[PDB]
This record gives C-alpha cells, structure tokens and sequence, in this order.
C-alpha cells in the first residue's frame, strides 16, 4: 500500500492493457490510451496531428512501435511539465484550488512545444 | 532517455 | 474523477514535494527517507550500505548534493522500467490476473543496482 | 534523461 509502488503498477499495467500480447503500442493504441487516461488532453490540443507529433518526440521510437521505455518517456515529459507548472502557479502561490485532481487541471494548461 | 517537451 | 494515470502522476509529484519540502529539492538524507517509506523493502534488501549514495551518484541532472524533480523521476524510470522487464520475462505469460498493491513490491525485491 | 540501471 505504498503510494509510489501503487503508482508504478498503474503505469506498468496501463501500458500492457493497451499494448496487448504484441507488447508495444501503435499510434492508434496510444491515441486510445491517451483518450482514456488523459481525458480531454488531445482534444484540448488544437491539433489533429498531436499524437503523431508526440510519437515523433518519444524516446527509442522509430518504426511505428511504442515500447515501454518510450511510453515512460511520455509520462516523464507530461509529469515533469506538470510539476514545473505546479511549482510556478500552485505550490507557493498560495493555493486554494478546489478541483478533484490538480494533475487533470494542469494537463489542461499544457501543449507540445 | 529523450523526453517530449510540453509548455505552458 | 481523475483517471488512474492522472492520479499516479499526482502521487509522484506530491511524493517528491512531501520529502523535498519548501527548499524544493531532495538531499541524500531526504532521498533515503523517501525510499524507506515508499519502497519499504528496498534499500535494506540491497547488500550494500552505500546503495543510496551510489543511486544518488547515478541520477541524471544530479551533481551537487541536490536531487530535483527531473532527477527524482529518472530514479522512478529506472526502477519501473526494470520492474517491467522482470514482469515481461517472468510473470506476464504466467497469469491473467495480478495483485494490486502487491506485484511491484514483489518485483522490487528481485532487483539490485548495477 | 539519464536513467539508473537496475538488474535482476
């Protein structure tokens, strides 16, 4: 019941739920993953090619297949950006944000460079 | 590991 | 109503800040405390009392005693990616069901730092 | 991003 160990399980099993037996994500699998796990995120991007662009910028991603470390670099990029946002706008600032999820809220403030 | 850059 | 992934991300963000405190970074001691609470088995299972010091040394963007969030995230990347590889080699083919709040704890006990 | 290597 460590929260960190729980969070790791979520990330590992989320990848495998969407990658299935083949053990990697297609562009379409990633799109479906993001649509469910980052609801509103892609749609908020003003770009029908956002997923294509994201893939291009993932780590160890070259032949249409997103492996786990690649997937993890997506999570890293989003989480690090959310944290920068949080540190600048929410942490010291002071807060009184009353949303159910601060990461959901911050994700609605991000776009790909 | 390369990381995609997101901005705000 | 956050998704599972959104809550996992939030967990990692907030965990860092819990042990970092206002200074906004982790000292070695901070990281040691973090690991003992969040990866309960882990350090002690290692047969090496300088384990945290070696880890600290091998964390990206980590060079003057301070572990920032990006550096903290590289630790989680290393651990999770290694857990996944173990899972794929040793566990995935063997069961359709896996225990929550159990499997990553079990796999971490199988890992040692390079 | 540099990543520490753990083994099994």
């Amino acid at each position: 019941p460590s929260q960190m160990e729980h969070a790791m399980e979520t990330m590992m099993f989320t990848f495998h739920k969407f990658a299935g037996d083949k053990g990697y994500l297609t562009k379409e699998d990633l799109r479906v993953l993001m649509e469910k796990e980052f609801p509103g995120f892609l749609e908020n991007q003003k770009d029908p090619l956002a997923v294509d662009k994201i893939m291009k910028d993932l780590d160890q991603c070259r032949d249409g297949k997103v492996g786990f470390q690649s997937f993890f670099s997506l999570i890293a990029g989003l989480t690090i950006a959310c944290n920068d946002y949080f540190v600048v706008h929410m942490k010291q600032e002071n807060l009184y944000f009353q949303g159910d999820s601060t990461v959901h809220e911050i994700l609605s403030k991000l776009s790909l460079e | 590991m390369k990381i995609p850059k997101f901005t705000f």
